[PDB]
């Protein structure tokens, strides 16, 4: 809703994370937050 | 068992080239770079991808 | 000062050989819509092509119908198989495919579209079990 | 770049001046000589380029 980019999305879910798969996961359900391939 | 016709056996040179299989197989996921252009997989092996 | 990635300029040499008047009106200039198309289906006793599904068409059935069943599942099938295909390939098998073949004949100019509607239940079936 | 040749008297043909002339030119001519309506030469000269897409163009052609 805050239509906040990808990128920050990402950062923001990097409290969530658990633990080439490329993605992360929740620690919580395990649902894929966002991805980081590479970075632009 | 005895083979019914004797076989021709004995040393030859061989050389091992480097061919490598682990060097040249490749498989990947759904998942990876794409190029920024097209949207496209990366290419090859190389860029973990394509 | 030497420079290596060079670009190779590019050159095509065949050329083509290819073989009141007011400004605009609403009309000639723009309408890109296309006019919509009546569907005129061929009377059973006027079609003329195969009743015989083709391969394609059988194929395509099959796809469709294991893809529906992959969101749905609601089958009209007696014994119980495991996979949508096999589903998909008994349903085609026991004509109960719940699916219509429409061959487009011919596109008229006037706006239509002259199509032959086969039911793939009363139709010969080439695939293999 | 075109160059106007008047029995001698050379004059640079600018983009300016060719819209000019091609802004003259009828819809009738252009049918007549089998140009569609869509291809009248007042399109030829551009006042507003566009500049294309980013999705094109990622982060060299920008410079
Ligand atoms: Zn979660």
């Amino acid at each position: 809703a805050a239509e906040a980019s990808y990128d920050t999305m990402r950062t923001k879910l990097m409290k969530f994370s658990g633990i080439l798969i490329y993605s992360y996961f929740c620690k919580i359900c395990g649902e894929e937050l966002a991805h980081f391939i590479q970075e632009d | 068992e005895y083979f019914d016709a004797a076989i021709f056996i004995g040393p030859t040179y061989h050389q091992r080239l480097q061919k490598f299989v682990l060097d040249d197989r490749y498989a990947v996921a759904s998942y990876g770079p794409t190029d920024a252009l097209t949207g496209q997989p990366l290419d090859g092996k190389r860029s973990h991808g394509g | 000062l030497i420079m290596d990635d060079l670009v190779e300029e590019y050159v095509e040499t065949e050329e083509e050989n290819l073989v009141e008047i007011v400004e605009s009106p609403s009309i000639c200039e723009g309408f890109v819509q296309a006019s919509s198309q009546t569907l005129v289906i061929i009377p059973d006793n006027e079609r003329i092509t195969s009743n015989v599904l083709t391969t394609f068409e059988a194929t395509r059935l099959v796809a469709v119908r294991a893809q529906q069943l992959a969101i749905n599942g609601s089958t009209m099938l007696k014994k119980k198989y495991s996979s949508p295909i096999d589903i998909a390939k008994q349903e085609l098998f026991n004509r109960k495919i719940p699916l219509l073949v429409m061959r487009c004949i011919k596109v008229t100019p006037e706006g239509q579209k002259i199509v032959e509607i086969w039911n793939p239940r009363e139709m010969g079936i080439p695939l293999l079990d | 770049t075109f160059w106007a040749d008047q029995q001698g008297k050379i004059d640079k043909l600018y983009p300016q001046i060719i819209r000019e002339i091609f802004s003259r030119v009828t819809y009738d001519t252009v049918v007549k000589l089998g140009r569609s309506k869509n291809s009248h030469p007042e399109k030829l000269v551009l006042k507003a380029i566009q500049i294309p897409p980013i999705s094109i163009r990622p982060g060299d052609i920008n410079n």
